[PDB]
């Protein structure tokens, strides 16, 4: 499979698309409805978000909400016991690793693309709709 | 890389400026000095022989010297006289005429402190100097007397550099001067000793091929410069065209001259045709072999059948296959082996180069080094010392600063380089 | 992790490597610019967005011979400060090669070679590339591999070059620089193959119906031969060999490194379809004397070893029936000390072919090395022709003026002089 | 379209253009020339792209006679003589 | 097969001898031409067609081209006598041609 | 693996060699191209023309035969014909000047420049061989290839191989009937070389098929198509056991063990008994007994000599097509019991018989028709001494005033040789008397 990230740098560099957001924490208890900005860096498919505060809210300065990352598609995912993050795979140590013809450490994880978000559309994003 | 062309003497310009007008039309250059070609290898490596100016120009590297005015006011008025840069026509005022000691040592003497100044100039103006170039007749004292001087003062600046000399030597059968002997007898004693290269071209050998192969009722001497010319371009081809194989300037005077003294050549040129037999006439590689190495196509009337071939070259140029190329120098070699000495066991050069001259769809050049050019130096001396004996003409000579002494000093260096001759065959 | 850095000195080094790497783009999938659109790491560096740069260094003194690759249609295939150039030519002279120009240049290229091996993860071989009739194939060579000698140490260096013909030959010199230049190729080379101009001739006129062969068909033939020896670096044989394998299995002796090639199937694409192309068929035209690289008889020699390698669709079980055949024949002779005799070498890659070229299209092909003492009369020959000028010193004058004493001539006459008894004293039988 | 840096030939104006890559100018005085005019038929850099009777089956390859126009083409395998004399 | 000439223009008088119908081409001496001049076609009855038919002086006029073993000739002009007899014998005579300048004597 | 090399030499020998292999190409299904159309096949498997032809991967048939002469212009029209692309190029050898009708000069001065490479081509021919029956070679007597380079190549094949067989299909000169002067200076000194070297000789002579051809067809004015269509329908007819079952067959050497009785005895003629125009040949019942006594005529046998003047030896009968068994002894017992037929004494058997299943085939082109019967003869009589009475009377009629010598002397070749062959085939002669006399 491919590996390769200079292509789509030289491709898509400086481009992203911005989405602004509403998310009604009204149905719960106490929440107000909210007005966050999602961007979406087209260089590698990953996605920031950032919170925008009202004139009369008693709000700390955050200049983001969450991390520039790669966001999963179903729910706070299990992605725990170490060591299957990595993306290759290994038959031996010989550091120098040998690519085994088999692919054993392979977890199907879906990310959120281009592709997938849009316009007028509900998404999930970390268990918040 | 890149070569300075010297020009001396009035048979020197009008070989000089006919060699200007053929290799100017290898590479698209109208007479303004412009480019305005067909092809990009017409301009790639056009800097072996010019420097360029500004507006999209280019001028050659050459010097004009002469010891009167009036025989480069005609080249500056040519159809191609207007390419060169005025600055350095370096000129006389007063004639050298007919005379070796006024071209040596009275008069040219003033001149070539002056010639050395633009010389000097044209040799900074470079990347790496490859070489430098002489026109001139062994007859006169103007291309004769003062190209001797100029080419000693050239060595001692420029020592580890290539010089070529292209002679026009005098002819035993008719002299259009009655002191030619002494001309030329005192000539050789430096380009024995002064120079890298020196070639031997006769006007009665150019008359002999202007007549029997080339059927001209009338020929000038335009169609005789355009024979000269014709050679002076072709051991420069290597060096401004990519070849199948290369041999540059450098590369044929290593390998050719076998002894420090014997330097002296005798060229030809294949495709001469007649302009009736040009279609009845198919040119293949054994074409040219036939027509370089037989000795009515020679350009010096120094027979190579009364003597032995010792180092013998061919730059072909056109698109040929190597085998064919060498089966031929094969062939020729083993066929008649008398004439070819025989402590050199293969005497053979070659070359080929991608781009022929133009117009023609393929040619070759030839370069022999025979044991008789000896017959060249010896009907010198023998018609040299019929007037020493009686000392006819010396008066002249004698009373211009030069001793009694210099001329069998003169006759030594001649008459040793016969030996060296007969010792080698 | 198969490393393998070729370097090519000469102008004749640049028109066979010419041919070879127009013939490792199309073994693989790459193209003239270098992308594709796993084995390639043998022969190509790897960047990043899907180019692969060989691992060659094409170095010549004159300009003008370089400059054709420079404007190519490989310009963007070498990466540019790979191709080192000079500026004054050596011109047919060894002293002029290695003595005078040479040592304007031994400090760049070095740089290059360190700048490649330095990168590389653990390297086999060089191969050079060179010719033994003119100055920087000559010169030059030498001191490249006095340099190599000490600065990397014990890897392999092979040694592709050109022998003088007996006849037909292009310098009056060509003796001179072949007798001082295996002064200097027997310490430092490890094995070093020998294919001259003149055989080739004949087999591009019988075998193969090219009247008037170019030194372009001359060129896309050795090119068979690198590639043949080097199909089991690149891919997976049923019987593999590497370069360091064959190397020990070749040469009896530490001076007797000088092996002939042979490349069997060499036919023509008309005359290919009517015959058969067994293995037992081709297996004894590697034999035949009308089809040796270099113009002397194995009938009057008298085998060492020999080193088949086959590739294509070739079984085991058929290569031991012609093994057995040539064994029985009595006018190939084996020494008495080597019962074994050969060193199979089976693979699975069919050669390549290049459109444009003139070979056919076959399933099987069989090139081989052998050791045998019948190139002691190809030494014999030229050995004549150099001191048949120098008893009277012919062209002497030349190499003495920049930088060589008159006593190098004769000490690199007796260097292959004792060279040539030890070929008298290793064929004897008990 | 350009050349490669270690590349040594004649460019125009290459001298006379000055503060820039030397790949750069090249790319830039290739792709026009005020000044003069550039040949239309040029071959150094070109495009890369991967490496009654009497017909040319009408004999074999040891055949012997005469055919038209067939001793000057050379470098070719001898039914590719044939073929590109006859055709 | 020349560098500098890739046509040449021979120049030729044809002469009809009404004697016996006779023809002959005659090529004029020019200087410096380097070719075999002179006598081109011998004096003898020029065959038009493959019956075996000869030219005659009423297939002869300004403007026509003469085909002769295999070499076409293009009458430009004809001399004085010739123009008067050709009147005289009712042939109206076309409008006199030039005959082009050959490019290689030009240079 | 009942292989056999055909060799062919000369003007002569090429074009007997268009006529055989036109005829096996029509035998089993090959098309000039090469290969069977895939269309539709006829009957057999892989077994019936391996005797002849080869293959490749792609099923390519290239017969196992070349062709040898001495000037460009006979193979050119093999080279330029229908069957240009059935034969692989190098087969086809050509030197460059001819023998100029010497035997001298195809035998020591232009033989030695195609004895290198046509014996390369045979180790060619043979390695891909498994068992080989032996060879063929097809030649003239009285040409100077067909003569002087044939004597040439039957002995380095006698050294080289050993005593693998080899045939020969010659041509005898006419008794009076011959297109060139030199004629009995080939025949001898030819006859003198092919003695010890070849294994069966089966001579004809063209003016016999002359006589035959005008007189069992209607064909008169024939050229050398017909003459060479007749041919191969003999040497066909031999190897026809080879190739395709029998109820009893022979093989190359069943017959050389019982034609030839004493080893310098191996002369056989020939006769092909139903030779009949196809407007009338189905008028007629053409049985086993009508084509057994025909090839008994002395106005059908393929030489001119007349074996009433001689002892039949041993008569080898090649029978194929629709022929049973019990019908050859019947016919064979009405010759035995006919009293103009005479046998030796030492012989009471004196008949090998062969008999085949499949009929000869027509060629299209040619006058033959089709029949279901054939009775091939290879007799052996005394009377073929009576064919060398008469060229060795035009040997020394020439020799005794030593006419034509010089221009054979002076091609390397002693005056010597000339008195050698001339008594060693006087040897012959009385060979003949001393072994057909009666004890």
């Amino acid at each position: 499979q491919s590996f390769d990230t200079l292509k789509r740098f030289i491709q898509y560099d400086g481009k992203v698309l911005r989405f602004f957001c509403l998310w009604d924490d009204s149905t719960s208890l106490f929440g107000d409805r909210r007005e966050f900005v999602l961007h979406y860096f087209l260089c590698d498919g990953t996605v920031e978000i950032r919170e925008v505060l009202p004139s009369n809210s008693g709000r700390d300065a955050m200049s983001s909400f969450l991390r520039r990352g790669k966001l999963p598609k179903y729910g706070p995912p299990g992605i725990y016991q170490p060591g299957q993050i990595t993306d290759r795979a290994v038959l031996n140590v010989y550091d120098g690793y040998l690519l085994d013809k088999y692919q054993l450490g392979k977890v199907e994880q879906d990310f959120y693309t281009d592709q997938d978000l849009s316009i007028g559309a509900t998404i999930n994003v970390w268990g918040r709709k | 890389r890149e070569i300075v062309h010297l020009q001396a003497g009035q048979c020197g310009n009008q070989i000089g400026a006919k060699f200007w007008e053929v290799i100017s039309d290898e590479h698209g250059i109208d007479p303004t000095g412009t480019y305005h070609g067909d092809s990009d290898l017409q301009l790639e490596r056009i800097n072996v022989y010019y420097n360029e100016a500004t507006g999209g120009k280019y001028v050659p590297r050459a010097v004009l010297v002469d010891l009167e005015p009036g025989t480069m006011d005609s080249v500056r008025s040519g159809p191609f006289g207007q390419i060169f840069r005025p600055d350095n026509f370096v000129f006389g005022q007063s004639g050298a005429g007919n005379n070796w000691a006024k071209g040596h040592y009275t008069e040219g003497a003033e001149l070539v402190d002056s010639v050395l100044d633009v010389v000097r100039k044209e040799a900074e103006s470079c990347d790496c100097l490859q070489g430098f170039q002489l026109t001139h007749s062994l007859g006169g004292g103007t291309g004769s007397g003062m190209g001797t001087l100029l080419i000693s003062k050239i060595r001692e600046e420029y020592p580890d550099r290539i010089m070529n000399t292209f002679s026009v030597v005098p002819s035993p059968k008719v002299s259009d001067t009655v002191v030619e002997p002494y001309n030329a007898t005192l000539s050789v004693h430096q380009l024995v000793e002064n120079t890298d290269e020196t070639y031997c071209i006769d006007n009665e050998a150019l008359y002999d091929i202007c007549f029997r192969t080339l059927k001209l009722t009338t020929p000038t001497y335009g169609d005789l410069n355009h024979l000269v010319s014709a050679t002076m371009s072709g051991v420069t081809t290597c060096l401004r065209f990519p070849g199948q194989l290369n041999a540059d300037l450098r590369k044929l005077a290593v390998n050719m001259v076998p002894f420090p003294r014997l330097h002296f050549f005798m060229p030809g040129f294949a495709p001469l045709t007649s302009r009736g037999s040009q279609q009845y006439r198919a040119l293949t590689v054994p074409e040219l072999t036939q027509q370089m190495f037989d000795a009515k196509n020679m350009m010096a009337a120094c027979d190579p059948r009364h003597g032995r071939y010792l180092t013998v070259a061919a730059v072909f140029r056109g698109r040929m296959s190597m085998k064919e190329v060498d089966e031929q120098m094969l062939n020729v070699q083993n066929k008649n082996s008398s004439y070819f000495v025989e402590w050199i066991p293969n005497n053979v050069k070659t070359a080929v180069c991608d781009i022929p001259p133009r117009g023609l769809k393929m040619s070759a050049t030839f370069i022999g080094n025979s044991t008789a050019i000896q017959e060249l130096f010896k009907r010198i001396s023998e018609q040299f010392t019929a007037m020493f004996r009686r000392k006819a003409f010396l008066h002249w000579y004698t009373g211009e600063g030069m001793d009694e002494m210099e001329f069998t000093e003169a006759e030594s260096n001649m008459n040793d380089l016969v030996s060296e001759y007969q010792q080698y065959q | 992790m198969r490393e393998c850095i070729s370097i090519h000195v000469g102008q004749a080094g640049v028109q066979i490597g010419n041919a070879c790497w127009e013939l490792y783009c199309l073994e693989h999938g790459i193209q003239p610019d270098g992308q594709m659109p796993d084995s390639f790491n043998t022969f190509f560096s790897e960047t990043g967005a899907g180019k692969h740069v060989p691992r060659a260094v094409f170095v010549d003194l004159e300009p003008t011979v370089i400059d054709e690759v420079r404007t190519g249609t490989y310009r963007q295939l070498f990466h540019p400060e790979q191709l080192i150039t000079g500026k004054e030519d050596a011109a047919n002279n060894y002293a002029r090669g290695h003595y005078t120009i040479g040592k304007e240049i031994i400090d760049l290229v070095l740089d290059r070679i360190r700048k490649l091996a330095d990168q590389c993860t653990g390297l086999q071989g060089f191969l050079v590339f060179h010719s033994f009739g003119g100055g920087t194939g000559s010169g030059f060579t030498s001191l490249l591999m006095e340099r190599l000698s000490v600065d990397y140490g014990k890897k392999s260096k092979l040694e592709f070059s050109i022998y003088p013909a007996p006849q037909v030959s292009t310098a009056v010199v060509e003796p001179y620089n072949s007798i001082l230049t295996t002064h200097t190729t027997l310490e430092h080379s490890d094995c070093a193959f020998m294919v001259d101009n003149e055989a080739i001739y004949d087999i591009c006129r019988r075998n193969l119906d090219i009247e008037r062969p170019t030194y372009t068909n001359l060129n896309r033939l050795i090119g068979q031969i690198v590639s043949s020896i080097t199909a089991s670096l690149r891919f997976d044989g049923a019987l593999n060999v590497d370069l360091t394998e064959f190397q020990t299995n070749l040469v009896p002796y530490p001076r007797i490194h000088f092996p002939l090639a042979t490349y069997a199937p060499v036919i023509s694409a008309e005359k290919a379809y009517h015959e058969q192309l067994s293995v037992a068929e081709i297996t004894n035209a590697c034999f035949e004397p009308a089809n040796q690289m270099v113009k002397c008889d194995p009938r009057h020699g008298k085998y060492m070893a020999c080193c088949l390698l086959y590739r294509g669709d070739v079984v085991p079980k058929d290569v031991n029936a012609a093994i057995a055949t040539i064994k029985t024949k009595r006018t190939i002779q084996f020494v008495d000390w080597c019962p074994t005799g050969f060193k199979v070498g089976i693979n699975y890659q069919p050669p390549t072919v290049v459109p444009g070229g003139d070979l056919a299209k076959v399933q099987r092909a069989v090139c081989m090395l052998s050791n045998t003492t019948a190139i002691a009369e190809a030494w014999a020959r030229l050995d004549h022709k150099f001191d048949l000028m120098y008893a009277k010193r012919a062209f002497v004058h030349w190499y003495v003026g920049e930088g060589m004493e008159e006593g190098e001539f004769s000490e690199a006459r007796e260097d292959m002089a004792a060279l040539e008894k030890d070929y008298e004293e290793v064929g004897v039988d008990s | 379209p350009h050349y490669i840096p270690g590349y040594t030939g004649h460019c125009p104006l290459l001298r006379f253009s000055m503060g820039q890559t030397y790949g750069q100018v090249t790319g830039q005085l290739l792709r026009g020339p005020p000044g003069l005019a550039w040949p239309p038929a040029h071959r150094t850099l070109l495009p890369p792209i991967q490496s009654h009777e009497r017909l040319s089956s009408s004999i074999i390859p040891g055949y012997t006679g005469f055919i038209p126009r067939a001793q000057f083409i050379f470098a070719k395998n001898c039914n590719q003589v044939w073929a590109e004399a006859m055709s | 097969i020349s560098m500098e000439e890739h046509y040449r223009i021979r120049h030729v008088n044809i002469y009809y001898y009404l004697e016996d119908d006779s023809m002959s081409v005659i090529e004029p001496v020019v200087e410096n031409s380097g070719i075999p001049q002179g006598k081109l076609i011998k004096r003898q009855r020029f065959t038009k067609n493959d019956m075996g038919d000869h030219y005659h002086w009423k297939d002869l006029n300004r403007g026509i081209n003469l085909t002769v073993y295999g070499k076409t000739f293009r009458i430009v002009d004809c001399d004085r006598f010739t123009q008067d007899f050709l009147e005289s014998q009712g042939i109206e005579l076309n409008p006199s041609e030039k005959i082009p300048l050959d490019p290689y004597t030009q240079l």
